[PDB]
This record gives structure tokens, sequence and C-alpha cells, in this order.
């Protein structure tokens, strides 16, 4: 169907530019013209600025003129967000919306740090504490100090799905993540199961596999 | 530039209850208002459009009104796809505003949180860090209340808080609070205990473990 193609995530150090695409399939700029909004994490959304190619109009918000830069090529049905002199506060993700917002783009995530791709620590959330088997237990891997984001964690290779949480990633003042997958398990199977976290993380080509397993803690 | 006030910010509803979101501008934008409406992880689609103007397709249990500088949404019969953010976006004149937005999550029965916690392992201890985590499974309502206590010194400043998001299956949530100290201050300290409050504990329960390197 006629769609918003919207540029991969990026990973800019603070200072830097960024260019963001978007382009439509089917209908033009011309027709549908578009709309950039942003959102940080776990907020509203903002609009940005728009483009109306036709007229050769560029509206923006006061808070992002200068610091927004929207530019759109006619024949490839693409307009550009250009964000300059990026920090922290520019993290967020943007969508791309066309003529009366009928269609949003996925949006594309931007991360501006300075810190550098790392390879998650996976450490052993173990139960058994003040207990030994009996009722409900529950185990879990911590993956701490990693970057960028995400990480995807599978327990016992995928076999393991009911009772896993996977919380949200907390970033930390290092400016690296971390994050916890706890499991809800029968207190009865810990010896007799063997629970393994597959904590991958693509950036780093990071992939490992944590046992978890009971202690008298 | 007008704003748009958006109210509730937070709701709580029923499947099948009868919602209404409102937004009230600043100035006069005469009918050019739209609501939009974002799923979880990301995905937005515009719902209305000039108020009342439902998108084609758009199930008919969703209509808008207007009273004046007030702008609603309202939705006749919530079914559970109605689990999402709504937004409205003026646009009578440059630049377009949005609402701050109404989260609606679905309502259930108190239920009582399920209350670990976890010593750091042997091996982040000789990298210095240790880390002590305090899982709080399946509860509601989300309001939480996690007091990290070493020794009985209530902790501050040090422990991070992560919500999971609500369960598609029975509704509840998750918490899980991080506490971090470092392997000197850790091993100068014996009782680490978690204090949860919830409106579904008659008291605050806790959990703690000695110092005892296993």
């Amino acid at each position: 169907q006629v769609q918003l193609q919207q540029s991969g995530a990026e990973l800019v150090k603070p200072g830097a530019s960024v260019k963001l695409s978007c382009t439509a399939s089917g209908f033009n700029i011309k027709d549908t013209y578009m709309h950039w909004v942003k959102q940080r994490p776990k907020q509203g959304l903002e609009w940005i600025g728009r483009i109306d190619p036709a007229n050769v109009d560029t509206k923006y918000d006061p808070k992002f003129q200068d610091k927004a830069t929207i530019t759109a090529d006619t024949s490839s049905k693409t307009t550009y967000l250009q964000l300059s002199s990026l920090t922290s506060e520019d993290t967020a993700v943007y969508y791309c919306a066309s003529y009366y917002g009928i269609y949003w783009g996925q949006g594309t995530t931007l991360t501006v740090s300075s810190a550098s791709t790392k390879g998650p620590s996976v450490f052993p959330l173990a139960p058994s504490s003040k207990s030994t088997s009996g009722g409900t237990a529950a185990l879990g891997c911590l993956v701490k100090d990693y970057f960028p984001e995400p990480v995807t964690v599978s327990w016992n290779s995928g076999a393991l799905t009911s009772g896993v949480h996977t919380f949200p990633a907390v970033l930390q003042s290092s400016g690296l993540y971390s994050l916890s997958s706890v499991v809800t398990v029968p207190s009865s199977s810990l010896g007799t199961q063997t629970y393994i976290c597959n904590v991958n993380h693509k950036p780093s080509n990071t992939k490992v596999d944590k046992k978890v397993e009971p202690k008298s803690c | 530039d007008i704003q748009m006030t958006q109210s509730p910010s937070s709701l709580s509803a029923s499947l099948g209850e009868r919602v209404s979101l409102t937004c009230r501008a600043s100035q006069e934008i005469n009918g050019y208002l739209g609501w939009l409406q974002q799923k979880p992880d990301g995905t937005i689609k515009r719902l209305i459009y000039a108020a009342s103007t439902l998108h084609s397709g758009v199930p008919k249990r969703f209509s808008g009104s207007r009273s004046g500088s007030d702008y609603s949404l309202t939705i006749s019969s919530l079914e559970s796809e109605d689990f999402a953010d709504y937004y409205c976006l003026q646009y009578a004149s440059y630049p377009r505003t949005f609402g701050g937005g109404t989260k609606v999550e679905i309502k259930r029965t108190v239920a009582a949180p399920s209350v670990f916690i976890f010593p750091p392992s042997d091996e982040q201890l000789k990298s210095g860090t240790a880390s002590v985590v305090c899982l709080l499974n399946n509860f509601y309502p989300r309001e939480a209340k996690v007091q990290w206590k070493v020794d009985n010194a209530l902790q501050s400043g040090n422990s991070q808080e992560s919500v999971t998001e609500q369960d598609s299956k029975d509704s509840t949530y998750s918490l899980s609070s991080t506490l971090t100290l470092s392997k000197a201050d850790y091993e100068k300290h014996k009782v680490y205990a978690c204090e949860v409050t919830h409106q579904g504990l008659s008291s605050p329960v806790t959990k703690s473990f000695n110092r005892g390197e296993c």
C-alpha cells in the first residue's frame, strides 16, 4: 500500500548534526506534504515544523527555528529533518506525517550521547533467598552497562515465555543502560530445571547466556 | 500560538465503558482540531479530523464534539483495542499544537504485589558495583512505594525504579527497584531490606537479607 518510509536509528555524538528522511510510497509530497513531530522517551508529541514544497513554504514552532531544518526533494517524494547542535535533549523519536496527518511513518529513533557501543554485563538474580523450593520462586538476569539500546532477552532459547518480565531500560549516570528480566517459576523445579537467559545486543554483536541457579542467600 | 489543554492525563476504565476526553483551545481554532491515537510501541493513527469527522474505517464508537473552546473525543463502548494514547492536534493557525495526551488504561480489582529481593552476585562484586534489586510482581493499581533500607537507614538518590507495561492478560503491573552501592559501602552493611507500600496491602511488607556472601 501507500505508506511513509523513515530512516534508521541514529546514534550521534553531542555537537554534531543529523539528517532524517521520510519517503512516501505512491502519494507524492506535492499533494500530500509532510510534517515532522518529535517525542522524547515516554513524553508527548511535539510538533517541530512542516514543509509545503509546492509553495516552497516551511513552518517551524518557535522552539525549533534554526535548530531544525526541513527540506524536501520533490522527485523522491522525500522530506528531510535536519537537526544541528545536538545535545541529550535531542535524544527522542521523530515521526513524519503527510498532509492532514492521514499517514504517519514508523518514526526514527535518535540518540545523542558521548558514550560508545558497549556490550552488556549479565549477572544472575539468583533464587532461594530465605527459602528452599516450596510455593513460587523468582529469578532473572541483570543486564547492565550496555550501549546503545536495545537488548533482547529470551529464556531457555524461547522455550520459557510464561511469567517472564523484561523491564524497560533505565539510563544510568554513567550514560550506560541497564535492565532486568525476571521470571516467575514453581519452587519445586529449582533443582530439576535449568533456567538460562539469552541476552543479545546487536550493536556490540554480543550474545551471552547466563545460568541462574539457587543459592542459600 | 494556540495552546491545547488536554484532560485528563490518566484515565483507568473498564471494557465497554463510555469515556470522554477533552481538549480546550486558548484561541478560536473553530473546527480545525484532530484526534490521534498512539498504540503501545509507537504506531500513531489519525482517528478524527475537523473536530468530529471520523477517518474512514474508524469505528463508529468514536465521535467528536465541541462546546465552546472545549473539544471532546468520546468512545461509546470502550473495547480492548482502545487502550492507547490520544492527542488533540490543532490546525487553525501555525504552528500546529498538540495536547498533553491521555493514557487510557484497563481497570481491574486491587492486586497485592508479590515481593522478592535479590542480593548482588559475587562476580559483580569483583567489578566493584553492587546492585540490589527488589521485584514487585503483578500488582494493581500501579501506584507503589519502594523504600530501600540498609540497616534501617533509609536510602535516597541511590535507586532506580522501572515499571513494566500493563499486562495484556491480567492487566497487572510489575516494578523493579535497583539499589546501587560500591563493594566498599556494601560490604560495610549487613541488613538490606525493601519495604513496599500498596493499597492492596494492609501494612507495608518488607523483604531483607543479611550480607553473607554466598
